[PDB]
């Protein structure tokens, strides 16, 4: 197992507490082969003739003291070896968020939400169990074993104790040998399990289609055979999953009669003793457990090696997208300016934008139209640093973004997306976001500029209700709009944030920011033409170009392009 | 309602199966219980044997032994030819065996100076004539006892092998009970789900009815194992224990009863503890990982905006109140579970020193170590099931609540009996007698409507979003009741036939196709399998593009699978359209309401509906107002109302909402 030699910076952070537990681990095993040896004692002495008040007293008191220490150390070792393995797990939970959260588009494209879950809600519970189970049961499996077969060899004979330990090792082969072809059988039946479900939330979703078709009954059928499979199923795992208790109990019962008979034996030939015959079939008993100890082992070391292989590879070697390089010394942006970039998706060979090159000065207005899937919402993409730079420049001011920190920059920016992203907090909550709570009453003022302060006001008053569980597309958006005024930034994105409300409500939400908002830049994108009209500039983005440059008048001027032969469509 | 009542009347079907394996286990049970037993009975009558009078007899007698020149037979042996002729006993001093050779009445601290043993006992008793045994001697006192000793061996084995056999049958069949009785209930299940009304799954996500059909019932499954290989099965197993225990020494058997309530109150203050740590711990765990998925998804704007230190501070304060609870639970384990069990082992082991040295004290030979070691054994045994009992009695309550919810959805009584399907077409005539609809009370969706739908197809019902459109087609169904008014089809009211017998006469095309997993040519057919391969009906619908691809839709292809997301938008729409003509329905209703039309697709649909509206009766409450300039019979809903009842050019000349929706389009 390499699983520990991954795990190294772990244990070396807590190694005290480790060989605390381990050290416990060991006089507890020791301490614990005693008092089988103490009730043989007395029995030979109960057989023998010389056997006194004294003796009896001085073998309860033992007994007392050494259930009192196998008490206290076992609880402290449990306590030291699993508290390290939620230790594990909770550093284990805490990296893995701290590194999501460096996270970037691109390793979300490459990496699913459910495998990501996944590894954060099952690999850290392996590793965990490792960390804590897999040491526990590699030192019952290797130190206690060992030492109740060497115990037995010296203080009762090896004769016995190989005579009586033949079977134990069958055992735990066969074990194993039933766990393995558990786990495949167990695996086909929740497969079928699967298809179950999956049927039957498709019958029950789609219950209105068959309805209509008086299909309700042969629906029924295929349930039952697919219950009946499940069943079959279900019934092949029993066949292995009965095989367990009938073996382990022949293959101790046997170890137990093997002992016992040759143990009398034994005696008739005065090799032996009867309190030692005692203490052999207590030590059998004791020793039972360190047979599934090492299947355990090897089971839970394996999945915490796969886990942890898993773990590591989407958290370490998985490098950020984009960082920041020698913080240029620029406190508010001048000028925006693209010079000749290029910049094509991660996930893609098509370039997605050609040299596109304009200006935004200080207050500066630019608006950007185009059909669907022309680059419209690409343009700011790249002015978020959420992908490689790829070619050409962006300057703020004369000086490239590179330079310039993400921290500052993502200040700079106010971005409210197309799509509607809000989370399982109240709106208050919502709409802080931008100021990280450094204000509130400008929560009225924000949502005042916004203009959405009437429908929040026909909302209940429950902490500016609740979002993330349940409303309205032009809520959210304005939501999101408030949320990015609030931060009063500099450089403000909107994109298709008004594609939702009325042409009334979108053309006065125009009005109000640029009113509002007069020596800052503002970045609009959306299909309806009409609600970038007063921007001092507009572009068209037509695949990885710029159909036109110019000012609206410019644009009227030019050849009919969607500006209002679609009004009223 | 009560689960446990429910359960068990669940369970008394298939009783053959739980008597048997009770009966089963208790053969198996009594098997290996009684192996112990063997065993104390091999070191009492055999090994110990030893410590019984000896006397002496001639050699011609069989289980005689001689000494040095004098054979002697044990008590247990004895016969009558000579009634005592000697008294011989062999004591034990130290690790070394001493023949007396004479009569001896006490016993007692027996002590060996120079071949005189003397028994104290408090008396001094006398000094006899002792002499040592060496080791060959008295093996040889052993040897008639060997034969029994490899007899009652060979009896532990074979009890051992049928114990075995059993235990498989046992468990083998409280697995089947078990699967069988969770089959059993899961078919109940989904017949009720069958007759349940549509209100129920409309107020109710599908996941959640899903889970309550599928993984409830595993948890109650859980719980029958549970119940069984747990509970009875232990329940059995120290009922054994303790029957045996009684019939070896009733004096340590009712201290070995008295752990119990040991048990009792274990399991009562851990369950108390459990419960409430594993409670917290589930909910936190939830909060963690709902967290995770709200962070993972918007993370854009959790790193434009700068949050990524609030939103990690929220996740660590989350974690480390998980720590906080999973170490409080590792602590309750820790001083309860295994511990505990050793703590009670040993306390065990000091019960019964306590009580055989008592016995031994008073030297009246009753030390019974036979006694001892089927004790110590038995109690053994009876220390292995404590934790799983008292975890799985933790644990009972998730599938208590589970079987709850299961048997909840059951004793539904608002289910709809039918189930009666038509015997003669519908002749195409649905009428409206002042319907009024209301969903859930009072608040009507539908007032007064009414109209009359003659054999001529193409009836359109088009409206602003709200103007209960789709309401219609769900009283047409008898999806919901109209609670007012009347629905006629042919002349016949809907609400006097079944509803089997009414959605017979009618076919059903909504927005989202439905697309079930399997092949084209089952999913137009719906697997009924009552239908030839006549699916060229799909190629009526105009597909004749799609289906020679790859293989061939009439139960040959299947990339169904994956819900119909790959194939494209207007195709799943002309697989509806084909399943809807292949029943051949009297009425087709046609929900159709999609902004996103996707051109260059929806012109097939058109066309299909060309090929399925001739010749029926058909709703289209398809949006955008230009698919039924031809609709025999306009109809435009505003306010859950026919408020213009007129044509494509009555309403046209006659302005109004339908002039403003077409104008505006
Ligand atoms: C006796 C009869 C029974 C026999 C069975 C006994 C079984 C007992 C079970 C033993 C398992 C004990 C826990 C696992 C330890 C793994 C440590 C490991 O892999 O090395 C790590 C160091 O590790 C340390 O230096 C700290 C370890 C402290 C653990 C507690 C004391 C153990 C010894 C008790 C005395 C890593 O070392 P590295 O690889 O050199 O460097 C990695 C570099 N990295 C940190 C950047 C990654
Ligand atoms: C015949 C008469 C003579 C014999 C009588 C024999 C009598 C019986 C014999 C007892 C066995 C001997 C004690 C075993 C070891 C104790 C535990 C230990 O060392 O580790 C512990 C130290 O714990 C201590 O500092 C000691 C506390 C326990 C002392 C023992 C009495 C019980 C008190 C009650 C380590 O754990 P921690 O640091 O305490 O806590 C971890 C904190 N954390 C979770 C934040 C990480
Ligand atoms: C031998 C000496 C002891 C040996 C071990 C040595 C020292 C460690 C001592 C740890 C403390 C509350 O009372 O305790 C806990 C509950 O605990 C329980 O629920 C009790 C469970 C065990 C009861 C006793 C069984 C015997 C905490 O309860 P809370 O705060 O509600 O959370
Ligand atoms: C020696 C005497 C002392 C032994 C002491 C302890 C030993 C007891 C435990 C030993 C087995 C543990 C490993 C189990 C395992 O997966 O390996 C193999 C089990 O299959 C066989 O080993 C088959 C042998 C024929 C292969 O498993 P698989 O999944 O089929 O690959
Ligand atoms: C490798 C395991 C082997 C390792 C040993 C573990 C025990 C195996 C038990 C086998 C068993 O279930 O017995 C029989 C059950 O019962 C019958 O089929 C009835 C006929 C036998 C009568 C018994 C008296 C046969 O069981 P099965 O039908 O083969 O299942
Ligand atoms: C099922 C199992 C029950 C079997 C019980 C009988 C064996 C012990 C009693 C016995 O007669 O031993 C004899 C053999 O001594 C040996 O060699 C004993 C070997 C026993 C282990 C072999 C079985 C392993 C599986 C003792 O006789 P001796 O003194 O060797 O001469
Ligand atoms: C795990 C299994 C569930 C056990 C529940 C139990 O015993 O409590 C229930 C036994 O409620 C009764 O009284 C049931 C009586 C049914 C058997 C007798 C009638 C036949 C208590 O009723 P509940 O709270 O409805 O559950
Ligand atoms: C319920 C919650 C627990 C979980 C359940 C799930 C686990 C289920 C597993 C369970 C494990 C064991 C399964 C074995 C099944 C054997 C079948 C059988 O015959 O059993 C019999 C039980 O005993 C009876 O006869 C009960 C009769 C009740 C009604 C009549 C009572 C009249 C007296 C009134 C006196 C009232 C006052 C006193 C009342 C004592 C029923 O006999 P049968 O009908 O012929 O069948
Ligand atoms: C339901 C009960 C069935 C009983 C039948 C046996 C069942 C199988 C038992 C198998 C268990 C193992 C038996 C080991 C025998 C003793 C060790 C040598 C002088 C006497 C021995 C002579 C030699 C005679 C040896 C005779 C051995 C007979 C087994
Ligand atoms: C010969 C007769 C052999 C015995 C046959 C007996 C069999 C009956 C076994 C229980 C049947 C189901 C009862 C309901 C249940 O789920 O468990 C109950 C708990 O039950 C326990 O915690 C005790 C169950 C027995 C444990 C094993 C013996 C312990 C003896 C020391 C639930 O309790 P509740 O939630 O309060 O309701
Ligand atoms: C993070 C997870 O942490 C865990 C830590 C430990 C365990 C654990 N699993 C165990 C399984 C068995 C035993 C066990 N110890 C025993 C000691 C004696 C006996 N016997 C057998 C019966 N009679 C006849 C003799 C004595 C059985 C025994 N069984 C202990 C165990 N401890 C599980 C999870
Ligand atoms: N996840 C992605 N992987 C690959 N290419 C993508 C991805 N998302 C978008 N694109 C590319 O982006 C192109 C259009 O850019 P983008 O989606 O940013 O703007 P848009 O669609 O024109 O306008 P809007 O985004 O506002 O609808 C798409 O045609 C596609 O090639
Ligand atoms: N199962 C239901 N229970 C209660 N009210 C419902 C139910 N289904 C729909 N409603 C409501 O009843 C009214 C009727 O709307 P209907 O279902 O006919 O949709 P519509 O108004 O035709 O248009 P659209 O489907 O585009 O919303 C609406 O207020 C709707 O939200
Ligand atoms: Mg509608």
């Amino acid at each position: 197992f390499s699983v520990l030699k991954k795990l190294g910076w772990f244990f070396k952070a807590y190694w005290l507490r480790y060989t605390i537990a381990i050290v416990l681990l060991l006089a507890v095993n020791v301490i614990e082969m005693f008092p089988p040896k103490l009730l043989g004692n007395a029995i030979d002495d109960m057989k023998a003739g010389a056997f006194t008040a004294e003796g009896l007293l001085f073998y309860i008191g033992i007994f007392f003291v050494l259930t009192a220490a196998v008490y206290i150390m076992s609880y402290f070792w449990m306590h030291q070896l699993f508290g390290g393995a939620n230790l594990m797990e909770k550093i284990l939970r805490t990296k893995l968020m701290g590194h999501l959260l460096t996270m970037s588009p691109p390793f979300y494209e490459k990496n699913r939400t459910g495998d990501l879950m996944a590894r954060g809600t099952n690999d850290l519970q392996a590793v965990s169990l490792t960390t804590g189970f897999g040491i526990l049961t590699l030192v019952d499996s290797t130190m206690f074993m060992m030492t109740i077969f060497l115990t037995m060899g010296f203080l009762i004979s090896w004769k016995l104790t190989f005579a009586a330990i033949i079977p134990l090792p069958v055992m735990a082969i066969a074990i194993s040998l039933y766990g393995s072809k558990i786990h495949e059988r167990f695996t086909e039946a929740q497969n079928a399990f699967g298809a179950l479900n999956d049927r039957v939330l498709e019958s029950v979703s789609g219950v209105r289609v068959i309805r209509a078709y008086v299909q309700e009954t042969n629906d029924v059928r295929r349930f039952n055979e697919m219950t009946a499979d499940v069943y079959q199923k279900n019934m092949k795992v029993a066949f292995i999953d009965s095989l367990f208790e009938p073996t382990v109990k022949l293959l101790v019962g046997a170890s137990y009669l093997i002992g016992l008979g040759y143990g009398a034996f034994l005696v008739f030939r005065n090799e032996l003793t009867l309190g030692e015959l005692v203490s052999f079939n207590v030590y059998l008993g004791m020793m039972i457990w360190p047979m599934f100890a090492i299947g355990e082992l090897i089971n839970v070391m394996q999945r915490g090696n796969a886990s942890l292989d898993r773990v590591n590879e989407t958290l370490s070697y998985e490098t950020d997208v984009t960082d920041p390089k020698q913080p240029a010394d620029l406190k508010e942006p001048g000028d925006i300016v693209f010079s000749h970039v290029s910049f094509t998706y991660p996930s893609s060979t098509s370039d997605n934008l050609q040299d596109i090159s304009f200006t935004v000065r200080k207050g500066q207005t630019v608006g950007i139209a185009g059909k669907t899937g022309s680059g419209k919402t690409t343009i700011i993409k790249q002015l978020l640093r959420q992908y490689p730079p790829g070619e050409g420049s962006i300057t703020f001011s004369g000086v490239p973004i590179q330079q310039i920190p993400l921290d500052r920059l993502r200040g700079w920016i106010g971005y409210v997306p197309q799509d509607h992203l809000l989370f399982s907090r109240t709106v208050k909550e919502n709409i802080l976001y931008g100021k990280q709570d450094a204000t509130d009453k400008e929560v009225q003022q924000a949502i005042a500029e916004a203009h959405f302060e009437k429908d929040l006001h026909m909302l209940p008053s429950g902490l500016e209700t609740m979002v993330g569980e349940k409303l309205s597309g032009g809520q959210k958006q304005r939501i999101s709009i408030a949320r990015a005024l609030m931060a009063n930034p500099e450089i403000l994105i909107l994109d298709q944030s008004l594609s939702a409300v009325d042409a009334k409500t979108e053309a006065a939400i125009i009005k109000n920011i640029r009113e509002n908002r007069k020596g800052k830049t503002t970045f609009i994108l959306t299909h309806r033409l009409s609600a970038v009209e007063h921007a001092d500039l507009i572009l068209v983005m037509d695949g990885g170009v710029i159909a036109e440059r110019g000012t609206h008048q410019e644009l009227l001027a030019n050849n009919g392009w969607y500006r209002e032969q679609y009004e009223r469509q | 309602m009560k689960i446990g009542k429910t359960l068990w009347r669940y369970a008394l079907l298939y009783r053959k199966l739980l008597i048997t394996a009770v009966l089963l286990l208790t053969v198996a049970v009594g098997a290996e219980l009684t192996g112990p037993f063997i065993g104390k009975k091999m070191i009492d009558d055999h090994i110990l044997g030893i410590e019984k009078t000896w006397y002496e007899a001639a050699e011609k007698d069989k289980n005689a032994v001689q000494f040095h020149g004098v054979s002697y037979v044990r008590e247990d042996r004895l016969q009558e030819p000579v009634s005592k002729a000697k008294e011989a006993h062999i004591y034990q001093v130290g690790m070394a065996f001493y023949f007396v050779d004479q009569a001896v009445s006490f016993d007692g601290n027996r002590t060996v100076s120079d071949g005189k043993l003397t028994i104290t006992n408090g008396d001094k008793s006398r000094a006899y004539a002792a002499e040592k045994l060496t080791k060959q001697e008295l093996f040889q006192f052993y040897q008639p006892e060997i034969k029994g000793m490899v007899l009652l061996i060979a009896l532990y084995g074979g009890l051992l092998v049928f114990s075995v056999f059993f235990q498989y049958g046992q468990h083998y069949l409280l697995q089947m009970s078990a699967n069988r009785i969770i089959q059993k209930m899961r078919q109940d299940v989904f017949s009720h789900i069958q007759k349940m009304p549509i209100r129920y799954f409309d107020n109710l996500p599908a996941g959640k009815v899903v889970a309550r059909i599928t993984n409830d019932t595993e948890a109650i499954r859980d719980l029958y194992v549970t119940v069984l290989s747990t509970f009875v099965t232990s329940g059995i197993y120290m009922f054994g224990i303790f029957t045996a225990l009684f019939l070896l020494d009733v004096k340590l058997a009712f201290v070995a009863l008295a752990i119990v309530p040991i048990i009792w109150l274990w399991s009562v203050i851990y369950r108390r503890y459990a419960s409430y740590y594993n409670q917290k711990i589930r909910s936190i765990n939830s909060d963690i990982n709902a967290k995770m998925n709200e962070s993972i998804q918007g993370m854009t704007i959790i790193q434009a905006f700068r949050h990524q230190k609030e939103t990690m501070r929220e996740f660590e304060e989350l974690n480390e109140s998980h720590f906080y609870f999973q170490n409080r639970m590792l602590n309750l384990n820790s001083l309860m579970s295994h511990n505990l069990v050793n703590v009670i082992r040993n306390l065990a082991f000091v019960a019964l020193i306590w009580h055989f040295g008592g016995a031994s004290l008073n030297a009246a030979g009753i030390v019974s170590i036979g006694v001892l070691y089927a004790f110590v054994d038995y109690l053994n045994r009876l220390f292995q099931p404590i934790t799983g009992i008292v975890n799985q009695f933790s644990k009972l309550e998730l599938a208590r609540v589970s079987a709850g919810r299961v048997f909840e959805l059951l004793e539904e009584k608002n289910t709809e009996e039918a189930g009666e399907p038509a015997k003669e077409r519908a002749l195409g005539r649905v009428e409206f007698r002042d319907v009024s609809f209301a969903y859930q009370e009072g608040e009507e969706v539908l007032k007064h409507i009414s109209f009359t739908a003659q054999k001529g197809e193409t009836v359109a019902l088009v409206g602003h979003t709200g103007s209960g459109k789709s309401s219609i087609l769900n009283l047409l169904f008898r999806f919901y009741d109209a609670q007012k008014g009347d629905v006629l089809i042919d002349g016949k009211s809907i609400y006097n036939m079944s509803r089997q017998e009414l959605r017979s006469h009618m076919g059903i095309v909504l927005q989202d196709p439905y697309l079930f997993s399997g092949t084209i040519g089952s999913n137009v057919s719906l697997d009924d399998e009552r239908m030839t391969e006549e699916e060229i009906k799909n190629a009526l619908r105009q597909v004749g593009a799609e289906p020679l691809l790859k293989k061939l839709p009439k139960g040959i292809n299947e990339p169904v699978i994956e819900k119909g997301s790959t194939l494209s938008s207007g195709e799943r729409q002309l697989i509806s359209f084909a399943r809807a003509l292949a029943f051949d329905p009297a009425i087709l209703i046609l929900d159709q309401a999609t902004a996103h039309i996707d051109t260059e697709t929806e012109a097939v649909i058109q066309k299909a509906l060309d090929v399925v509206k001739q010749g029926r009766t058909t709703f289209v409450i398809a949006h955008r107002l230009s698919t039924i300039r031809n609709a025999d019979q306009i109809l435009v809903l505003d306010k859950g109302e026919i408020v213009e009842r007129g044509n494509h050019e009555e309403l046209m000349a006659l302005e109004g909402q339908y002039y403003q929706m077409y104008e505006l389009q």
